[PDB]
RNA sequence: AAAUUAGAUGUAAAAAAAAAAUCUUAUGAGGGCGGAUCCGCUUCUAAUAUUUUUUUGUAGUUAUUAUUA
RNA sequence: ACUUAAUCUCAGACAAGAUGUAGAUUUUCAUACCUAGGUAUGAAAUGCAUUUUUUUUUGUAUACAUCGGGGGAU
């Protein structure tokens, strides 16, 4: 009267994307196209409402405003909303002004203090630039270290583990005392360690994998829960399960590591990025 | 009074009499905008269909798993659907500590910080 | 005869926000 | 194929990309200069009317989407990082967190009439007026389940100010209207008092406040500024009260006058306002939710702390 | 206790086709019969309404699952 | 019924889950083991209590079905 299926409970631990997706070539051109229509329909900018006359801020604003040719905005190039040539608001194909690289470059060049405390323009050589933002692709991205969490910051990374070999998610049999939600926590701690700031979403499983029995050999009904990591790293030392290695993989890399049937069952849980 | 006059000037510029007038396009300029508008609204459709496709696919994965769970018996001497009836509970889901504020506070950013990820975090 | 009002919006800029973490968004 | 024969023979969409040599020779600025004259105006000179005089009037008004329209507003300028965040990570967590499995052939639930009718053998019940809403005086909206077709999201935000003392010092209303302007990027509409209280020196039907409503992307940007740059700076801040909620998915709370000037748009030019004139605001966050617990579950996904009180 | 603002119902929106019957109408067939459009009886067709009625059909599209090549 | 005067009753029900208790020591299941079976270990199954409408208890069905003041015990 032995049970036919062996109920297991896994955990699909994921690191959400930490960066916004790259804007398509059309999304960039569209924003810029609408920023110049706003120039023609918004009220003018009154510097007297933010800067008071004859101050370190006013003088600094006037100098850089002349380099922009009067345009108070820094990310729309040179466009006069009023005048004979107002119609020429559209930009020709193959332009650099609409890109996001040129936008950040201009906004940073406008943050450096150009007027000393005494009101005199700082020499062109004595002007200290501003600290630029960090690059989107970190060192791990260039090296390709799959055991790192700061890799592919614009994609979701899934925790996959090897067992003495087949790659899979942290799994384990469900005892009679614990449910799926409180069994997935004990297994993750006994497999990847306790130095990960993880959050098991809830009690509902997001995917399942069923291995039919062999009329016999007991079948397995694996139920996966969604896990979200916020800090830390997986630690496979002193693990109770026969785990050897681990690696954080993307959605496109999972299908190259996991089996075809094992992947076809968890693919539905995947997200856009 | 001087400062209030500045504030009033800010409004005097926003009056309907001062704000710029409605745009005036030709044909080729209007048709150029008609396509940019026709392609943007279609782009949103492609993003709306994709976004709603993933939500439906992720949802169907839950239905399938829970449907299987409903008809399971175990583990051991536990009636059918026990794990199912225990998984459909909403204990603390609608409370104050439901979602950890460390995960919800971290939003997407154009560029990462000086330390993208903290691997040295200890319990 | 329903009057068609117009939107009265002030001038707006694009700003780079650098959090304490060093991360930047616009 | 005959079906493909019915499509337009000459398609602009199926034309090749513009030539680089043509791009080099296309100079809109040289045409106006080389012309040395003004091109004749086109005979099409339709301009949107200033008034809507009916659906059958000879001259009709175009939709707001028309760029030449009077109510046209330039489209999006960027993607609010909190909308991409919610739609990228938190859309599925709320759907997975709050999920009830319906069996495959579950019969569709039939809604019962909320304005009951009298049914019985008494001849009076026939033509009796429908009963009143049971419980509350007004029917509350019924909660919808968080589905993959119904994800609670932020819809609009209303920032309102009430300055009673402005009836004596008219400048308190000018400053309040400007602070609410830079804070939200729109022109607030002045409000008036509706009651008469002599103890408080309140007179009815006199301008005593201002209110703005930000919709779409503007409302997602404002939330980020509030959550990540304003609220974390309020001294000894505990969190939004857990009692907030009108029973329909809208969250309301208020800021102090010293916390309104923490807004980056107000601290930059804080010296341009007269002293002790920056007011406190009433922020009302309207969501697509249909419950108090759904809204509090939605805001927690965006990083709002809630405290018990 | 008493100031302002925000809220406070639900459903539907691809498309139907067809048979008979219960009435009611018609400046419909210039219907037929008595005394073209006047009148009380009158069949047929059409339209509105009513049956829980006899049903037939309920696709296509996107996705999931199962079989099949 | 709506409105008017006065009076009376109710303000909660079920399913699941959880929490314990004496058991019988049979079956299933998980681990420490031994050598695929037994050996144990616990857990469940089981009977009666027990918690439950905003609670550190969710769901269904319902008008979320109730709030302060005052007198007591912790
Ligand atoms: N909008 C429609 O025409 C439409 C069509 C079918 C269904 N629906 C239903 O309505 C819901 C919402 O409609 P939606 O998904 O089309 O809204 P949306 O997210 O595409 O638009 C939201 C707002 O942000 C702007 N926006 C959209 N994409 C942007 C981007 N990439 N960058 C910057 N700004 C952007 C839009 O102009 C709009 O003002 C849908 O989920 C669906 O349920 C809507
Ligand atoms: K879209």
């Amino acid at each position: 009267s032995s049970q036919i299926y062996r109920i297991k409970s896994g955990v699909i631990l994921t690191r959400p994307p930490l960066l916004t997706r790259d804007l398509t070539p059309f999304e960039e051109s569209f924003y810029f196209y609408q920023k110049r229509l706003n120039e023609r329909l918004t009220a003018p900018f009154r510097k007297d409402f933010y800067f008071k006359k004859d101050t370190a801020a006013d003088l600094d604003w006037r100098i850089k405003l002349k380099e922009r040719h009067g345009v108070p905005a820094k990310d729309i190039g040179r466009y006069n909303p009023r005048g004979r040539m107002a119609w020429n608001d559209e930009v020709l194909v193959g332009s650099q002004t609409s890109s996001r690289k040129h936008m950040v470059e201009k906004l940073l060049a406008d943050a450096e203090m150009r007027v000393s405390e005494d009101g005199e323009e700082i020499p062109a050589e004595d002007r200290v630039p501003v600290e630029k933002p960090m690059p989107r692709r970190t060192e791990a991205d260039e090296k390709g270290d799959v055991k790192r969490l700061d890799r592919a910051l614009d994609k979701t990374l899934y925790l996959v583990v090897k067992k003495k070999a087949k790659w899979m998610f942290p799994t384990g049999v469900v005892p009679t005392d614990e449910g799926l939600h409180e069994t997935a926590a004990r297994i993750l701690a006994e497999s990847a360690g306790v130095n990960m700031n993880t959050w098991i979403v809830g009690r509902v499983p997001v995917a399942h994998h069923v291995v039919r029995p062999v009329f016999l050999k007991k079948g397995e009904k694996i139920f996966f829960l969604k896990g979200r990591i916020m800090a830390g790293q997986a630690d496979l030392t002193d693990n109770l399960h026969d785990l050897v290695d681990f690696k954080w993989l993307t959605q496109e890399e999972l299908r190259s590591t996991l089996a075809e049937e094992y992947f076809h069952s968890v693919k539905g849980m995947f997200a856009e990025r | 009074d001087p400062r209030i006059i500045n504030i009033l000037r800010h409004f005097a510029v926003l009056s309907p009499k001062r704000i710029p007038p409605p745009l005036r396009f030709g044909r080729n300029r209007y048709l150029r905008h008609w396509t940019i508008h026709r392609a943007w609204l279609l782009f949103r459709r492609q993003q709306r269909e994709q976004r709603e496709r993933i939500l439906m696919q992720q949802h169907q994965s839950m239905s399938n798993a829970c449907e299987e769970l409903r008809n399971t018996e175990g583990p051991g001497t536990r009636e059918t659907g026990y794990l199912y009836r225990v998984a459909m509970l909403k204990n603390g889901v609608y409370g104050l500590k439901s979602i950890p504020i460390e995960y919800a506070s971290r939003a997407l950013v154009e560029t990462p910080g000086r330390q993208a990820w903290n691997h040295e975090w200890k319990r | 005869a329903t009057f068609v009002p117009r939107h009265r919006r002030p001038y707006q800029f694009t700003q780079l926000v650098q959090l304490s973490d060093g991360s930047t968004f616009t | 194929i005959p079906d493909l024969a019915e499509l337009e023979t000459r398609s602009a969409l199926d034309a090749p990309i513009p030539s680089e040599e043509d791009k080099k020779e296309f100079r809109p600025w040289k045409r106006a200069a080389d012309r040395k004259a003004r091109l004749p105006s086109s005979r099409y000179q339709y301009h949107p009317p200033k008034y809507n005089r009916g659906p059958l009037h000879p001259i009709q008004s175009p939709p707001s989407s028309d760029p030449i329209a009077r109510d046209f507003v330039p489209g999006p300028f960027n993607m609010p990082r909190l909308k991409e965040t919610f739609r990228t990570v938190m859309a599925s967590d709320l759907m997975t967190l709050a999920y009830i499995h319906t069996p495959p052939g579950t019969p569709k639930k039939e809604p019962t009439e909320r304005l009951r009718a009298w049914e019985g053998d008494s001849p009076y019940f026939a033509n009796r007026a429908r009963r009143a809403p049971r419980g509350a005086p007004e029917l509350p909206i019924r909660e919808r389940d968080i589905s993959f077709r119904n994800i609670p999201e932020i819809k609009e935000i209303t920032v309102s100010t009430f300055v009673p003392l402005g009836l004596k010092n008219p400048d308190l209303l000018i400053v309040a209207r400007a602070v609410l302007l830079a804070m939200t990027g729109t022109m607030p509409e002045m409000t008036r008092s509706k009651n008469n209280v002599v103890q408080w020196q309140l007179q009815a039907n006199k301008p005593a406040g201002c209110k703005t409503t930000i919709y779409g992307n503007a409302a997602w940007e404002f939330m980020d500024r509030l959550i990540h740059l304003v609220l974390p700076r309020i001294k000894d801040w505990k969190g939004v009260p857990a009692s907030t909620g009108d029973g329909s998915g809208n969250v309301q709370f208020g800021l102090n006058p010293e916390d309104v000037q923490l807004f980056p748009e107000v601290e930059c030019n804080y010296d341009m306002y007269p002293a002790k004139m920056i007011p406190g605001c009433h922020i009302a966050i309207k969501t697509t939710a249909t419950s108090d617990r759904q809204a509090k579950l939605l805001l927690q996904s965006l990083g709002v702390p809630f405290y018990s009180n």
